[PDB]
């Protein structure tokens, strides 16, 4: 059954792959709403500021 | 249990800090001001250098909740303030030496060893208890589950204080000479002695005997810590050796290194990192912890202060080391030493005076008793089997007399001719003549071959 | 005899090695400042003392020693029988009353080397225990699972806990 | 005369709260978990005659 | 207290680690989604409670629906309704009965409760909550003609 974990664990790399490559305007409103508006990486932030 | 540990970390909130250096670098050489300078703003604030240079070297202890700092000068000066606010709770003058100080439960309550006796403070400067039993004591330690405050003398004896009721409960000679190093394992609830014997004792307020004792080093042992589990022990002696030893059942050594010099001082964190105070050379070792001792192979980090080391402790639930020494006391930024996540039940930094108040209570009303510390927590919940006759004299020596023993029979004066002393006579032979029937009872439970 | 205690001086040499490696970017403590003015690389032995581990085999061979039971002699040298300065009671009458305790059960720390463990029971938290098995139970463990998993809100979820204290009969 | 007596002396009549719920269920089970005790034993079984 | 609002916060775990399982959602963004609920969980459960509150954990919870329903259309999964989007509504409507049991006078809150029963509650859910509403403002004409229409 090892596989098959296996075979389960890649399939969620390849929807994940597959949800963040292309999104609609809409669903970056959505996001915004359910997760915030937050950055974590320092000289993102940055840019964002500036 | 996977899953069980897979529902945890989803309601835990926060992760542990990490420090890895790149391309080779050795995080050993790296200093604390280039720490300072990578972390934000609120960490920094958290690394500063007091300098009290006048009186004499500081010992100091942080509160349960890591809120609070408490130390002490060996000149006696003695101050207690809220460390991650710069505010001063209160500075006295005790108006002789200081060997130690410890914290009671709460900030509220401060107990410092003076001179010639023991004292107890509160937290604005003002004297409460002056305990004339503990004297010349030179280690200070407290039980904060069975609210035991235990000492450790110039004389040789170990004593234990009941703060809740302010009684002694127990004062043992541990005959080995000077008492100078203590330690308490926070899982077991025992008390470890080191000696110069190269022997470490361990002490429980039931016994009069230690409950056990540990050869560790070749020479005189100085030191000596346990981690938050109880599982491993760490010691340092003259013989120039740091040990690791394994306290659950084995009691053997898992590592060994030699080093320039005896460490004075130990410590581990809540996450099992391992700190050594060496003269004025504070240095760190981590490890993986998980099921596993800190490596000895490389310290982690390192730091040189202004002064010989006299104390060490890591605040609870935050990444900083608190450092006492001759020139004052420093604090360091260690990443990855506290513990992320706190219970807001138990020990909450972030608490009013109202939630306090309650968490007292329920302590108070839950406290254990003195005689239940054993060298296993659990031991109660195992079912001792034991002879009739031992638990009749087990039953004795605790109580100092059997509740079931008969009294010798002694004859009620009685009327209509029996009073005159002839008949109580007469009347107590009669009894014992029955009773005498009893314990008889009890105590009997080839022609010519058949002339002889 | 004497080669149980030759093997178990060994041993206990054997524990406490004299050499190990030292630790490689270690911060070295000073020793001297020149207040004219440099670490110094060490002897590594610079310490002597007693020897410890002749008087821990000592101290641990009289605690072995007082805890053994002991064997009653009950023999009365002229009862029954002629006793004086010469006249001893003979061996056969001495073996006759010579009454030998049972042997104990084993030490906690016979195969431990360097610890010794006391044998005293605790009489004061005996007296909190339990004696006897109770009647359900028909093995210790099953009894000593029940007693040791906690209960409480304080280790166990909210869910844990209501699924825990589920009364038997609600009106 | 005719007496009224509760079936259960200790327990509180009223409509009660989630917490006095949550600690009865809690003592209910406290006190069956350690009934085999001496002194759980010497207490709940005295009573005066 | 907390002892409630750590009681909802884990009845609410068991869909979101099937989200996880899916991939639908990564680990992080399941550490936004439960600190947010657990924010406005503490305002709904206080002693002092407010209308506004009580809206607001409504419409995050839609916010949350229509983006789950948005990425199960590009992976093109569409098992697991149950434990998923059942569990999702059936709090929801477990919010909107205790605010108007709160605030019955206000007729917009009934509306707003009618509202969402038709988009994601099964029918004879909506036929109580028509029922309900009737039984106290049964003096209002123009409520009549909308559980006739509809």
């Amino acid at each position: 059954a090892v596989a098959a974990a296996e075979e389960e664990r890649r399939l969620r790399q390849r929807n994940r792959l597959r949800l963040e490559e292309d999104k609609p305007a809409v669903e970056r409103c959505l996001e915004e709403l359910v997760f915030g508006d937050v950055e974590n990486d320092e000289d993102a932030l940055l840019r964002r500021l500036r | 249990t996977s899953i069980k540990a897979a529902r945890s970390e989803l309601l835990l909130a926060e992760e542990p800090g990490f420090l890895e250096g790149e391309d080779g670098e050795d995080t050993a050489k790296i200093c604390q001001a280039d720490i300072v300078e990578a972390v934000d703003i609120a960490s920094a604030a958290k690394h500063f250098d007091l300098n009290l240079r006048q009186f004499g070297p500081y010992r100091l202890n942080y509160s349960r909740t890591g809120r609070h700092l408490a130390f002490g000068g060996r000149r006696g000066h003695v101050a207690a303030l809220d460390w991650v606010t710069k505010k001063l709770m209160c500075e006295i003058n005790v108006m002789e030496a200081v060997r130690d100080i410890r914290f009671l439960h709460s900030e509220a309550l401060l107990a410092v060893a003076q001179n010639r006796w023991l004292h107890i403070y509160d937290n604005q400067g003002i004297e409460l208890h002056c305990i004339r039993r503990c004297d010349r004591v030179t280690r200070l330690e407290f039980l904060p589950f069975h609210f035991l405050l235990a000492t450790a003398s110039e004389t040789g004896f170990l004593t234990y204080l009941d703060v809740s009721v302010g009684k002694i409960v127990a004062a043992l000679n541990a005959r080995a000479g000077r008492l100078d190093v203590m330690s308490q394992n926070p899982y077991n609830a025992v008390i470890h002695l080191g000696h110069s014997n190269g022997t470490v004792s361990l002490w429980s307020p039931a016994m009069k005997e230690p409950l056990a004792k540990i050869l560790c080093h070749r020479g005189g042992v100085r030191a000596v810590a346990v981690d938050s589990t109880g599982t491993y022990m760490a010691t340092s002696g003259l013989d120039h050796q740091l040990k690791i030893f394994d306290l659950r059942g084995t009691y053997q050594p898992l590592s060994t290194r030699t080093l320039p010099h005896g460490a004075g001082h130990l410590a581990f964190s809540q996450r099992g990192l391992l700190v050594a105070g060496m003269g004025d050379v504070v240095n760190i070792w981590a490890g993986q912890g998980k099921a596993s001792p800190p490596s000895l192979e490389q310290p982690y980090l390192t730091h040189r202060l202004s002064g010989p080391v006299h104390g060490l402790q890591f605040c609870p639930f935050e990444d900083v080391l608190g450092v006492g020494h001759t020139g004052g006391i420093t604090s360091m930024l260690v990443p990855g030493a506290g513990e992320p996540n706190f219970d807001g039940l138990e020990s909450n930094p972030y608490r009013s005076r109202k939630q306090r108040q309650e968490w007292e209570v329920k302590a108070l009303l839950e406290k254990v008793p003195a005689e239940l510390i054993c060298l296993d927590p659990r031991a109660l919940a195992e079912v001792d089997v034991i002879s009739l006759e031992q638990g009749k004299k087990e039953q004795i020596e605790r109580l100092g007399y059997d509740p079931q023993a008969k009294a010798p029979f002694q004859p009620k004066p009685k009327q209509k001719g029996r009073s005159s002393t002839a008949s109580l006579v007469k009347r107590k032979r009669k009894v014992m003549d029955e009773e005498h029937r009893d314990k008889v009872r009890q105590s009997l439970q080839s022609a010519l071959d058949r002339f002889v | 005899k004497e080669k149980k205690k030759k093997e178990q001086m060994i041993d206990l040499q054997n524990l406490l090695t004299t050499q190990s490696p030292s630790v490689k970017s270690l911060a070295v403590p000073t020793i001297e400042e020149l207040e004219d003015e440099n670490h110094r690389q060490m002897i590594k032995e610079a310490f002597a003392g007693d020897d410890v581990i002749r008087d821990f085999l000592k101290e641990k061979r009289e605690a072995v020693e007082a805890s053994k039971p002991k064997d009653v002699d009950l023999t009365l040298p002229g009862w029954g029988e002629w006793g004086g300065v010469g006249l001893k009671p003979s061996a056969k009458k001495r073996r006759r009353f010579l009454i030998k305790a049972p042997e104990g059960p084993p030490r906690k720390d016979k195969n431990l080397p360097n610890v010794i463990i006391n044998e005293k029971r605790n009489i004061h938290a005996a007296a909190h225990q339990v004696r006897v098995l109770p009647y359900p139970f028909t093995h210790h463990w099953q009894f000593e699972r029940t007693i040791q998993t906690p209960i409480g809100s304080t280790w166990n979820t909210q869910r844990a806990f209501q699924k825990l204290t589920t009364p038997k009969v609600v009106t | 005369n005719i007496r009224l007596w509760k079936a259960n002396a200790s327990e509180k009549l009223g409509v009660l709260t989630s917490r006095e719920k949550a600690a009865k269920d809690y003592n209910q089970k406290l006190k069956e978990k350690f009934q085999h005790y001496p002194h759980i034993k010497r207490i709940a079984r005295h009573r005066h005659l | 207290m907390a002892e409630i609002i750590q009681e909802r916060i884990e009845d609410r775990l068991p869909e979101l680690e099937q989200l996880e399982r899916i991939g639908l959602f990564s680990h992080a963004e399941i550490k936004a989604i439960i600190k947010k609920a657990s924010d406005l969980e503490y305002k709904i459960q206080r002693r002092t409670l407010f209308k506004e509150d009580f809206i607001n954990y409504v419409q995050y919870e839609i916010n949350l629906l229509e983006l789950i329903q948005r990425r199960r259309t590009r992976i093109g999964y569409s098992f697991k309704k149950d434990e998923i989007e059942n569990s999702i509504v059936h709090r929801v409507q477990g919010v909107f009965q205790r605010a108007s049991a709160k605030w019955k006078d206000d007729v917009q809150l009934w509306l707003s409760y009618v509202a969402f029963c038709k988009k994601w509650a099964t029918k004879t859910r909506l036929s109580k909550v028509f029922s309900a509403m009737l039984a106290i403002h049964s003096n209002k004409p123009a409520l009549w003609i909308m559980a006739a229409k509809w």
